[PDB]
């Protein structure tokens, strides 16, 4: 039934203000808490992600983390800052440094039970708790390394419940430090213990899309934030619409993850928005393929599909959706693996985002983002064979060994990718 | 082909028409696989708290 | 009189029993709020339809039902819905979150969670029966519900209530309707794991229903209610005869003595005909010989599969409507020579008939016209195995490689049960063509 | 585009029609196993018929009939003539037959054989069996039907076969008959004659067989036009009036009879069939049925236009892409 959502650090806490911008227009909630929309499916699933406060009002099941004050103090001054219940605020004042050690060993140890007490408060009040979904990138210090030291206090106190996770994968060309690739790596190792879904967000693709697709000669944080938050919209509006599929992140692990190490999805969006034209179904099919529609900078046709799982928004033809989902199947035969029947699964929602009369959201797992995992390496391997940048760590008390074994990992990880990207039936 | 068994009631009939003549675990065993299945799950849960300790 | 109580299983059993008790309140003449003019024993009897309904002194007819779900968002439309009034809410019981499409979490973590509660509730019904003939339990294959709590459901059944007869009504998966990508394996479990506790066992492709939806009804993209509602006809004229004065299939009994002659291959074969649209303006009424050669069509059965390359053990005909012995006999004759039906040389190649006056019932406003006489032809054809076949290679393609294994060795199944499981349905493939097939 | 797969390398004609398919540049060949195939050139046996026409969204297609191995099968064919009313025992055009066991008829075949050896007729037979791939006395053909652990049927042997001049030799007919999805008839215009070089000595299987394996004009294949000259010269008729109305009624009349056992009209996958027929021809020029085969080759010169006519009829009916070679065989 409910879930928890956690955003933490700078990029998380974008994000995650954006997401909640977006579905509480979706839901026709205002700035203040207060219903105002024309449909009941409006409200249907509304407890997914609000609570209701007497007075009608609905607040955000939302919990908000950095070890610096001053994304969180932008977030209660942006637009919808007043829906955030104040006490799940929960900062501290001297960063992580784009740190992972700071995040995860030294300064976040100090935070976490303070955030841990506003979850369990969260969590108290919920009929049937699904799980968490945590807003983060995993390039820098809070969100990262705070980030995943939450995944793993909560895996312990919830072992039971699914962890879900929007995860933003650095890149050189959207670059903050040199040290990004050392506080991925770390993260990544994280993530396949503790997370039973991740959304591979790459800033490498959020940029090419708005320079290319977009036609952005000079992309900022808020382009790219937009791209994630109807990312974000999408994947989740089997969660909170009413729907044939009843969907939950439960039924969606277990149906997308064969293995459970495999479970980082690429997400798609189309149409590609940042105009009055309307999409027709065909288009609307053939451009959520395309790899210039999909959120991590991977190619589709250098690996396989494992699993595939569509929603398709707006008031259309179904029989023309199935037609052409079979048709696109037939056509890239050769990218999905045949030893998975049924292994592409579609939805309809007819209520469409904000400005579009249609749209459709992809969630893919592919064997090729292991060419996400293979450039993090590489860039890590790249500074780590000399040891640079490293006393930045060892200073506050890890050692090297913890680098090797998380190098080796993720070496592991994609090595298991293509084991699966080869096999057949 | 013959016909056999007429009966005929009120709200309808039924006959037989030949065209060719011919030419459990307990109540203690289920409770032994299930407590087994909670065992194992017990004991893979352990293994985790073990780890996170760790 | 003796009683009969089903026992609705998950969403796809809820559901459907929704479409059958709406179908048997308008065929029985009872009302939503469970009243019935025409019975003027108030409180009483030991009619025939007394065996699916008891009696309260108020004159209420309540079905003889228990809904049992994992989660409560579709038994809550049972307790909201028209039909609100019938049911005691000690009949709809309902869990916290479901089985996530889990045969384990179903059968195992889940499931010894309230399967006591369902034993409860269940024989607090057979304590008001003077003689409970057994269950009639409606399931999906598919579902972490429906087929993990269903199995267990049954192996306690068999241990509660031995001598009871347990048929079962199945929704076998269909890639068109489907909800999981693991619906094989539980397909596979469940059956393995019912097998010896199911009397007799109606499977419903969804593949089929889809079908004929779409070709008979030129309904585009059929619903679950559209699904439901031709399932619920082809179930009711099943039950007529427990439900309506009859001398064929009078008794749970009938059912396996008529459809079963071995105990393992005990999955009839429905065929339903006809299905006219209702939306459709101009009409013609088939005959009995027209809707008795369509029982032989293969687009009118509920699995798809061809009886030409198999061989018969049993073959019964169920009439509803305007329809006399003669036309039944004349009919038999024509196919006799221009259909393909081989019998087993060790079974008799006859043909049980029974006729219900009662012309068919339709939902006002359905998609379904009413017939003047329809027909349900339930034979024990070796053909069905061809859908065991379909379903084992889907299992294989993914047990190779052990995909979402981990999903149910993590509730506490080992990674044997699925091999002993596929080893049966191996097992029960080899039976049907040791019983079907010549060299 | 449409899809394909392959499941029988060893096909003759289907790995030519499986290259035609791809030479039409809109047909894709898959993996054996991928089951979202348009069009499936299946294997000979065990062929998976149970899991076709089941994939959402695709109209699929095979190129077997099942349940036709009734009719391509030696013990099958017998048994079909002798209790199908549409054929019966008193079909002119099958020779007597009887099939034995090493549900039997040991009794019925030496009951006639008496008869014969009685009447002073010409009582030569001959045992065979589908897995291989003649006498006057029945206990050197019983004797060597137990002696081989297969089911085996003796039919009587043309004593009187038409001898092509020069030569005093024996041949046999082969007609390919192609039947599409919808059961049209489809008889290749172009059959073979397979000949034996060595003359017919009516007193060595080589001079009695015609097989080519066991084996004038090249590769002991003789085609219609030659076979028709022949006709007309020495006997004064052509090949349509003295044997090709024999052969069209007898192709029709196996069809035809097994027709509603395989059709699938109304049903959830369509099939079509390349046959094989064979036939022999006496000196009074009646034409026998000898077998069917289900799954022949073709001649080298004919394996051309004729797999494009498989390709044309067959398949592109039912899939389309971007003068008749056959002969349609009416039938009701
Ligand atoms: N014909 C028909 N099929 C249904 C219906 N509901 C679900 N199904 C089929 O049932 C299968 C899924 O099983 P469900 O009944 O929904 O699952 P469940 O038993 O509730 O168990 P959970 O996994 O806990 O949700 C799919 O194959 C569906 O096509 C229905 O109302 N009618
Ligand atoms: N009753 C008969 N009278 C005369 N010759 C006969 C005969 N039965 C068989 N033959 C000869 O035996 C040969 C092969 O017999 P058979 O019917 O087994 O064909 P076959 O299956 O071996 C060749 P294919 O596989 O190409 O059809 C024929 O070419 C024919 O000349
Ligand atoms: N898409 C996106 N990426 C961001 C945003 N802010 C920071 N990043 C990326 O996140 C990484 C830096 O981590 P950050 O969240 O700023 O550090 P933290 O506060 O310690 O968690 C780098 O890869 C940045 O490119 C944002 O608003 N949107
Ligand atoms: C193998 O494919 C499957 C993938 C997912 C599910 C279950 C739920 C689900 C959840 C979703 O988000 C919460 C979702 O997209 C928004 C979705 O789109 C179809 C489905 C079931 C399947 O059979
Ligand atoms: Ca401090
Ligand atoms: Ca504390
Ligand atoms: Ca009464
Ligand atoms: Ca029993
Ligand atoms: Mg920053
Ligand atoms: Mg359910």
């Amino acid at each position: 039934r409910e879930i928890v959502h956690i955003q933490a650090g700078q990029c998380g806490n974008q994000i995650g203000a954006k997401f909640w911008e977006v579905i509480s227009d979706e839901h026709g909630i205002d700035p203040t808490g207060s219903y105002h929309g024309d449909s009941d499916l409006q409200l249907e699933r509304i407890n997914v992600y609000y609570n209701e406060a007497t007075g009608n009002k609905y607040v955000p099941r939302a919990i908000l983390v950095d070890l610096e004050p001053g994304t969180m103090d932008s977030v209660r001054s942006g637009p919808f800052g007043q829906i955030f219940r104040p006490d799940n605020f929960v900062f501290g004042q001297s960063g992580a440094g784009n740190n992972w050690a700071k995040g995860h060993y030294t300064e976040g140890a100090e935070l976490v039970d303070s955030v841990l007490d506003v979850v369990r408060k969260e969590s108290e009040s919920c009929d049937c708790l699904q799980g968490f979904q945590l807003t983060h990138s995993l390039g820098g210090g809070t969100g990262s390394g705070m980030g995943t030291l939450l995944i793993s206090k909560i895996r312990e106190e919830y072992p039971d419940r699914i962890m879900n996770t929007f995860s933003v994968m650095p890149s050189p060309k959207v670059s903050d430090t040199v040290v990004e690739p050392y506080n991925a790596t770390l993260s990544v190792h994280q993530l396949v213990e503790n997370t039973d879904e991740t959304y591979c967000i790459d800033n490498e693709a959020l940029y090419d899309i708005c320079f290319r697709t977009l036609k952005l000669t000079t992309p900022t944080y808020g382009d790219l934030n937009h791209l994630v938050s109807a990312t974000m919209s999408g994947v989740t509006t089997c969660l909170r619409f009413p729907g044939q599929l009843n969907a939950d992140l439960r039924k969606l692990a277990v149906n997308m993850v064969p293995f459970p190490r495999l479970h980082f999805f690429m997400p798609g969006f189309a149409p590609l928005t940042s105009q009055y034209r309307a999409l027709t179904v065909p288009e609307l099919t053939q451009q959520m393929f395309d790899s210039k529609n999909m959120m991590a900078a991977c190619d589709p046709r250098h690996g396989r599909y494992l699993t595939v799982a569509a929603i398709f928004r707006g008031r259309m033809s179904m029989k023309e959706v199935d037609e052409q989902m079979l048709n696109v199947q037939n056509k890239n035969s050769s990218y999905f693996v045949e030893w998975i029947p049924n292994n592409v699964k579609t939805a309809v929602c007819d209520i469409p985002p904000r400005g579009l009369k249609m749209s459709a959201t992809f969630i893919g797992n592919s064997t090729a983002i292991q060419e996400l995992f293979k450039r993090i390496s590489e860039q890590f391997t790249a500074m780590f064979r000399r040891k640079a940048f490293l006393h930045w760590y060892t200073g506050e008390g890890m050692d090297e060994m913890e680098f090797t074994e998380a190098e080796s990992n993720m070496n592991d990880l994609v090595s298991e990718y293509q084991q699966y990207q080869d096999a057949t039936a | 082909m013959e016909v056999i068994e007429l009966n005929k009631c009120t709200s309808g009939q039924s006959f037989e028409v030949i065209l060719k003549p011919p030419s459990d675990p307990s109540l203690e065993e289920i409770q032994k696989k299930l407590e087994a299945a909670e065992e194992r799950r017990k004991y893979q849960e352990a293994e985790l708290l073990k780890h996170l300790a760790e | 009189m003796r009683e009969c109580i089903s026992i609705h299983v998950g969403q796809a059993g809820v559901q459907i029993g929704n479409a059958c008790w709406e179908l048997y309140c308008l065929e029985h003449g009872i009302q939503p709020d469970g009243q019935m003019p025409s019975d003027k024993t108030i409180g009483g009897g030991d009619d025939s339809f007394n065996t699916f309904f008891s009696e309260t002194g108020a004159g209420k007819h309540v079905p003889r039902a228990v809904f049992v779900d994992l989660e409560p968002t579709v038994i809550d439309e049972v307790r909201t819905g028209t039909y609100r009034q019938l049911f005691h809410p000690e009949q709809l019981i309902t869990g916290k979150e479901d089985a996530a499409n889990n045969y384990a979490r179903g059968h195992y973590t889940i499931g010894k969670e309230i399967i006591d509660l369902v034993l409860d509730r269940i024989r607090k019904l057979a304590d008001q029966c003077t003689g409970l003939q057994g269950f009639l339990v409606f399931h999906s294959f598919g579902g972490g519900t429906g087929s993990g709590f269903t199995s267990l459901l049954m192996e306690r059944l068999s241990v509660d209530y031995g001598k009871k007869s347990k048929l079962e009504f199945s929704i076998y998966p269909a890639p068109q309707v489907s909800t999981a990508v693991v619906e094989p394996y539980n397909s596979i479990l469940t059956t393995h794991t019912t097998l010896e506790h199911s009397d007799c066992a109606f499977m419903v492709d969804n593949e089929a229903i889809y079908d004929i939806c779409r070709r008979n009804l030129d309904i585009e993209r059929p619903t679950y209610t559209n699904l439901n509602r031709l399932i619920s006809q082809i179930v009711s004229s099943i039950t007529a005869s427990l439900r309506f004065d009859g001398a064929l299939n009078v008794d749970l009994t009938e059912f396996q003595t008529n459809l079963v002659p071995y105990p393992r291959i005990h999955f009839p074969l429905a065929t339903y005909a006809p299905v006219i649209s209702a939306e459709k303006a101009y009409h013609e009424q088939l005959s009995v010989a027209e809707i008795t050669n369509a029982c032989f069509e293969p687009a009118n059965q509920m699995v798809k599969c061809d009886p030409r390359h198999g061989k018969y053990m049993a073959c019964c005909l169920l009439y509803r409507g305007d329809v006399v012995p003669k036309d039944v006999n004349a009919a038999i004759a024509t196919i006799k020579t221009k259909r393909s039906i081989q019998f087993v040389d060790w079974c008799p190649t006859g043909f049980k008939v029974g006729i219900n006056y009662q012309p068919p019932t339709v939902v006002p406003g359905g998609d379904l016209a009413k017939v003047q006489r329809a027909v349900c032809m339930l034979s024990n054809t070796t053909a069905i195995a061809e859908a065991w076949a379909r379903l084992d290679h889907k299992f294989d393609l993914m047990y190779a490689k052990r995909a979402f294994v981990h999903w149910y060795v993590g509730e506490g199944m080992e990674e044997g049960e699925f091999s002993e499981a596929r080893e049966d349905m191996a097992a029960l493939e080899k039976d049907y063509e040791e019983v079907g097939v010549d060299s | 585009m449409y899809t394909f797969v392959v499941r029988d390398e060893n096909s003759s004609v289907y790995a030519e029609v499986s290259r035609l398919l791809l030479a039409t540049g809109q047909w894709k060949r898959l993996r054996k196993d991928n089951p979202r195939f348009n069009l499936m050139l299946g294997e000979r046996n065990r062929l998976p018929f149970g899991r076709l026409g089941h994939e959402p969204g695709l109209v699929q297609l095979v190129n077997y009939y099942r349940g036709a191995d009734k009719l391509c099968r030696k013990a099958s064919l017998v048994k079909l003539i002798k209790t199908s009313p549409e054929l019966s025992e008193s079909c002119t055009w099958f020779p007597e037959s009887y099939v034995i066991y090493p549900t039997d008829e040991r009794e019925v075949f030496l009951a006639a054989y008496n008869r014969r050896r009685e009447g002073r007729e010409g009582n030569v037979w001959i045992a065979k069996s589908s897995a291989g791939a003649i006498s006057s006395e029945a206990s050197e053909l019983l004797d060597f039907i137990d002696e081989q652990g297969q089911v085996h049927v003796i039919q009587k042997y043309l004593e009187k076969p038409l001898l092509l001049e020069p030569g005093h030799r024996k041949f046999d007919i082969r007609s390919w008959v192609l039947v599409d999805h919808l059961y049209n008839i489809y008889l290749y215009r172009e059959g073979v004659l397979r000949t034996s070089s060595e003359p017919y000595n009516s007193a060595d299987k080589t001079c009695h067989l015609t097989n080519h394996c066991i084996q004038y004009e090249e590769g002991n294949e003789m085609f219609f036009e030659e076979f028709n000259q022949y006709l007309m010269d020495a006997l004064n008729t052509t090949l349509e009036n003295s044997i090709l109305l024999q052969i069209k009624h007898i192709i029709r009349s196996c069809l035809m009879c097994i027709e509603p056992a395989i059709s699938t009209k109304h049903l959830h996958y369509q099939s079509f069939q390349l046959f094989g027929f064979d036939f022999m021809v006496d000196e009074e020029l009646k034409v026998w049925l000898i077998e069917v085969n289900g799954a022949p080759a073709c001649a080298q010169k004919l394996y051309a236009e004729l797999c494009q006519g498989i390709v044309d009829v067959a398949i592109s009916s039912v899939f389309p892409l971007a003068t008749s070679i056959f002969i349609k065989l009416h039938h009701h």
